[PDB]
């Protein structure tokens, strides 16, 4: 399945 | 080896509390979830959410990540996170970090 794999950035 | 999905929820997810509790938060979690290991990783955010929300955002709003990968996604909603920051007193082993608990949208990347 896809899933997060990296945090990038809160906005 | 540890996969990427599972680093992702080591690093990142915190769905035992709905915020951090005290200016202790990010020293205790840092530590706690072997982020400060080899060295203090010097920025770090926390979600206080459910895994499965969190995994949603991998089917809504597609952007570009910051470094240009077109595998981004934007949470169509606001969540409660926690910013951990070094402090100038950081140093390894004894990591510091400043605790700043916010609402914000998340961008995530995501793979399979």
């Amino acid at each position: 399945p896809y899933v997060p794999v990296h945090f990038d950035a809160s906005v | 080896k540890e996969t990427a999905a599972a680093k992702f929820e080591r690093q990142h997810m915190d769905s035992s509390t709905s915020a951090a509790s005290s200016s202790n938060y990010c020293n205790q979690m840092m530590k706690s979830r072997n982020l400060t290991k080899d060295r203090c990783k010097p920025v770090n955010t926390f979600v206080h959410e459910s895994l499965a929300d969190v995994q949603a955002v991998c089917s809504q709003k597609n952007v570009a990540c910051k470094n240009g990968q077109t595998n981004c996604y934007q949470s169509y909603s606001t969540m409660s996170i926690t910013d951990c920051r070094e402090t100038g007193s950081s140093k390894y082993p004894n990591c510091a970090y400043k605790t700043t608990q916010a609402n914000k949208h998340i961008i995530v990347a995501c793979e399979g």
